[PDB]
C-alpha cells in the first residue's frame, strides 16, 4: 500500500517496541476466542474448549510466534507485500484452504492486541496507519487464491 | 422481519422453482464459485467441475433445506435447528459466504423466473434468504 | 481491472445488446425498492412509498438513465476505470456525500437485473465478468473518497 | 445472543468506563473517521478536526445509548426502540458502519483498560456491540 512516510515511521517506531513472540500468541489466542469458527483449521493443537485453555495452549503460542514474524517481514517490505507474501498466499489458499476474510478477522484483532498493549500511545493516527498496513497484508494474503 | 406480504412472494416463487431447486441449487453453487472464487477453500474435497454429481448433489440438499424454510416460514429458528447446530458447530462457514450464496441464488431465480421475480418479490427473496443466514449463523458463539 | 480478453468480449458482447435506457430505471428502482436506506439520497424525488410508485416514477427512471449512460463509458475503458470516472468519485464524494458501499448494493441488484434481461445468455462465466466489472466500477468510484 | 457470563462481563466492564463513556465515545468517533473516513459521508453538517466540539457532544449521545442498552441489556429492542427508529426512518446509516465503529470502540476500551480487556471480555463486548447494531438496524426494512 503506500503510507506517507509521517504513516511509515508511525507504524515502523511502535513495531519496533513490539514483543513478537507475546503479541504473536495474544492476537492468534484472542482470535480464536472471539471468533470461535476460526477453530476449525486449529484442532489438531488441542485443548480449545474455554478461553483459559486456547491462552494457555502453547501450540497456539508458538504459532502466533511464527505468524507474528511473518507480518514483520511485510512490515519491512511495504512497497511491495504481494511478493513478500505470493507464497504464503498460495500456501494458505492450496495446502490449508483457509479463507482469506479470516486474514481479515486476524488484522482487526491485531489491532485491539496492539491497542491494549501500547495504552494511549496508540493513537488514532498510528491506528488509522496500522488499518492501512493489515489490510495491505490480508490482501497481499489473498492475492493468489483462486 | 418477514411480512406477510413477503411470505406470500416466496412461497410464490419457490412453488414456482418447484421441482427444479435441484437444479437451481446447484447452478447457484457454481456461480458462487466462479464468481466468488475464495468461497471454493470449504470444499476442497469435492470434485467442482462442471457438471459435478457432487456439487448437483450438494445442490439438492441446499434447495431441500430452503424449501422446507419456506414451508415454515412462519418458524425458521425451529425448522432449520440442526443445521444452524452443524454450521455453527462443524461448518464453520464465515457468515459473509451466507452472502454471496444468496447472491448466486437471487441471479439463479432471475434468470429461470422472468416473468415471476418482480421488484418486489426480488425484495422479499433477499429478505428471507437473510433470515435463513441469520438463523444457520445463530449459534456461532 | 484484470480481464482475461475472453472476460472482456463478454462483458461487450452483452452490453452492445442492452437498452441503457429501460436498464438503468430498472437496476435504480430496484436499489430503491430492495435496500430502502438508500431513498435517503432521493428525497426531492416524489412517491417512492410502494414498489409500483418507486417503479413507475419518472424522476427515478430518469436518473437510472443518467447513471447507467455513465456506467456504459466506464465499459468502453475496463483499462482506466479510475481515471475515467474519478471526476464522479470526487463528486459523489464531496458534493453528494454518498457511502460507497451504496455503489456494491447498486452493482449487485445491476447483475440481478441483467440475468433477469437475458435468462439462460447470463451464463455462470458472463455473471463472473461481470461481478468483476461492476467491483472495478465500484472501487473507481470510491477512489477520490477522504 | 448474550449468554449469563456475557452479561455480566459487559456490566463489569461498562462498569469502568463510568463516568469517561462520553469521552471515550468521542474518541472511538475519531478513531472511526481517520481509519475509515467513507463514515464520514455520515457527517457532512460536522466539523471532524481535531478536538471538535461537535465529535464529543455526539460521542456523549453514542455512549450514553451504550449505557442504557447495557442497563437494559435483558430488553433492548423496548430499551433502544426509538433508536432504531430514527436510524432506520432517518439516519439510514449503511448497516456495515456499524461494524467499523463497535471495532474502534473495541479498540478504545482495549487501550483504556489495560487490566479489564482480557480475551473473554473482549468477545463478550465483541458479542454486545454485535447485539446493540442487530438492534438499530432491525427496521430498516
Ligand atoms: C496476517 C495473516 C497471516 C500470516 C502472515 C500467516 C502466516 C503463516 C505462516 C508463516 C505459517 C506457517 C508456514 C509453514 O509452516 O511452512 C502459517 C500457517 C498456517 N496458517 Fe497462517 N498466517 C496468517 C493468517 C492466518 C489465518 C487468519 C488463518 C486461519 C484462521 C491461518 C491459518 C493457518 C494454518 C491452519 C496454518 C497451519 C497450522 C499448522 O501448520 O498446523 N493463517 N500462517
Ligand atoms: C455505478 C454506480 C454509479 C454511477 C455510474 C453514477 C453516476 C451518476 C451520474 C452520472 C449522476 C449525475 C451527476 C451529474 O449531474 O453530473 C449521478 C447523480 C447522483 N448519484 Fe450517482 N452513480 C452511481 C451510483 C450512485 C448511488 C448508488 C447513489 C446512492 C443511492 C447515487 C446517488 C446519486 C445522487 C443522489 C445523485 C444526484 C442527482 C442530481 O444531482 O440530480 N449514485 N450519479
Ligand atoms: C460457502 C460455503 C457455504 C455456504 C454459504 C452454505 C450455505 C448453506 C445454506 C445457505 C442459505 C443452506 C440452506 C445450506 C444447507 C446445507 N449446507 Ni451449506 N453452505 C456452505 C458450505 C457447506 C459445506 C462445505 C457443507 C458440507 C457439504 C458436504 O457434504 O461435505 C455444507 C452442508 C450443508 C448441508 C448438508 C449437511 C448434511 O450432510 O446433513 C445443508 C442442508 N454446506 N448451506
Ligand atoms: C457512521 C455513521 C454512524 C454510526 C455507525 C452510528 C452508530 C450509532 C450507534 C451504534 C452502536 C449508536 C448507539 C448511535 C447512537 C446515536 N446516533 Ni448514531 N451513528 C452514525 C451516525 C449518526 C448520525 C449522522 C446521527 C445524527 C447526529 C446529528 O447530530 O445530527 C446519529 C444519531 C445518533 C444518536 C442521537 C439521537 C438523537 O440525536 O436524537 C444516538 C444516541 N448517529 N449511533
Ligand atoms: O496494489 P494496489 O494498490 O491495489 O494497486 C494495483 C495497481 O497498481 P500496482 O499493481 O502497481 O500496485 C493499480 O493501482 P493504481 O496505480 O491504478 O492506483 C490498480 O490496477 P489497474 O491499473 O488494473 O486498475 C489496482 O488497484 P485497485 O484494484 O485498488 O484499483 C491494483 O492492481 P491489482 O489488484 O491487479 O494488484
Amino acid at each position: 500500500v503506500h503510507l506517507t512516510p509521517e504513516e511509515k515511521s508511525a507504524v515502523t517506531a511502535l513495531w519496533g517496541k513490539v514483543n513478537v513472540d507475546e503479541v504473536g500468541g495474544e492476537a492468534l489466542g484472542r482470535l480464536l476466542v472471539v471468533y470461535p469458527w476460526t477453530q476449525r483449521f486449529f484442532e489438531s493443537f488441542g485443548d480449545l474448549s474455554t478461553p483459559d485453555a486456547v491462552m494457555g495452549n502453547p501450540k497456539v503460542k508458538a504459532h502466533g510466534k511464527k505468524v507474528l514474524g511473518a507480518f514483520s517481514d511485510g512490515l519491512a517490505h511495504l512497497d511491495n507485500l504481494k511478493g513478500t507474501f505470493a507464497t504464503l498466499s498460495e500456501l494458505h489458499c492450496d495446502k490449508l484452504h483457509v479463507d482469506p476474510e479470516n486474514f481479515r478477522l486476524l488484522g482487526n484483532v491485531l489491532v485491539c492486541v496492539l491497542a491494549h498493549h501500547f495504552g494511549k500511545e496508540f493513537t488514532p493516527p498510528v491506528q488509522a496507519a496500522y488499518q492501512k498496513v493489515v489490510a495491505g497484508v490480508a490482501n497481499a494474503l489473498a492475492h493468489k487464491y483462486h | 422481519v418477514l411480512s406477510p406480504a413477503d411470505k406470500t412472494n416466496v412461497k410464490a416463487a419457490w412453488g414456482k422453482v418447484g421441482a427444479h431447486a435441484g437444479e437451481y441449487g446447484a447452478e447457484a453453487l457454481e456461480r458462487m464459485f466462479l464468481s466468488f472464487p475464495t468461497t471454493k477453500t470449504y470444499f476442497p474435497h469435492f470434485d467442482l467441475s462442471h457438471g459435478s454429481a457432487q456439487v448437483k448433489g450438494h445442490g439438492k440438499k441446499v434447495a431441500d433445506a430452503l424449501t422446507n424454510a419456506v414451508a415454515h416460514v412462519d418458524d425458521m429458528p425451529n425448522a432449520l435447528s440442526a443445521l444452524s447446530d452443524l454450521h455453527a458447530h462443524k461448518l464453520r462457514v464465515d457468515p459473509v459466504n451466507f452472502k454471496l450464496l444468496s447472491h448466486c441464488l437471487l441471479v439463479t431465480l432471475a434468470a429461470h423466473l422472468p416473468a415471476e421475480f418482480t421488484p418486489a418479490v426480488h425484495a422479499s427473496l433477499d429478505k428471507f434468504l437473510a433470515s435463513v443466514s441469520t438463523v444457520l449463523t445463530s449459534k456461532y458463539r
